């Protein structure tokens, strides 16, 4: 409708939302995921080890 | 579970191992009845046919 200044006024918004999130919040969460996903599968190796 | 599989493999490695020792050792007690009853018969038999 109005192609408007605001048109910027967003960018901004946008670029810092994706660094904080990026360095500051996806890090944090996969690591404890993929920290419980390793220390259950490790159980599995140590009974596949067990059989062995 | 993989602690009683480390106990169970070493109790039957000391087992085995027991075994092993003990098999060899009572080789080595019928290797000295061998060659002493050989001994004594070789001065039964010479004693015999010396006086034949």
């Amino acid at each position: 409708m109005n192609l408007n200044a605001t048109i910027l006024g967003q960018a901004i918004a946008f670029v810092l939302f994706v660094l904080f999130a990026m360095k500051y919040v996806w890090p944090p969460l996969m690591a404890a995921i993929e920290k419980r996903q390793k220390e259950i599968a490790d159980g599995l190796a140590s009974a596949e080890r067990a059989h062995k | 579970d993989l602690d009683l599989a480390k106990a169970s493999a070493t109790d039957q490695l000391k087992k085995a191992k027991a075994e092993a020792q003990v098999i060899i050792e009572q080789a080595n007690k019928r290797r000295s009845q061998i060659l002493d009853e050989a001994k004594a018969e070789a001065e039964q038999e010479r004693t015999k046919i010396v006086a034949q």
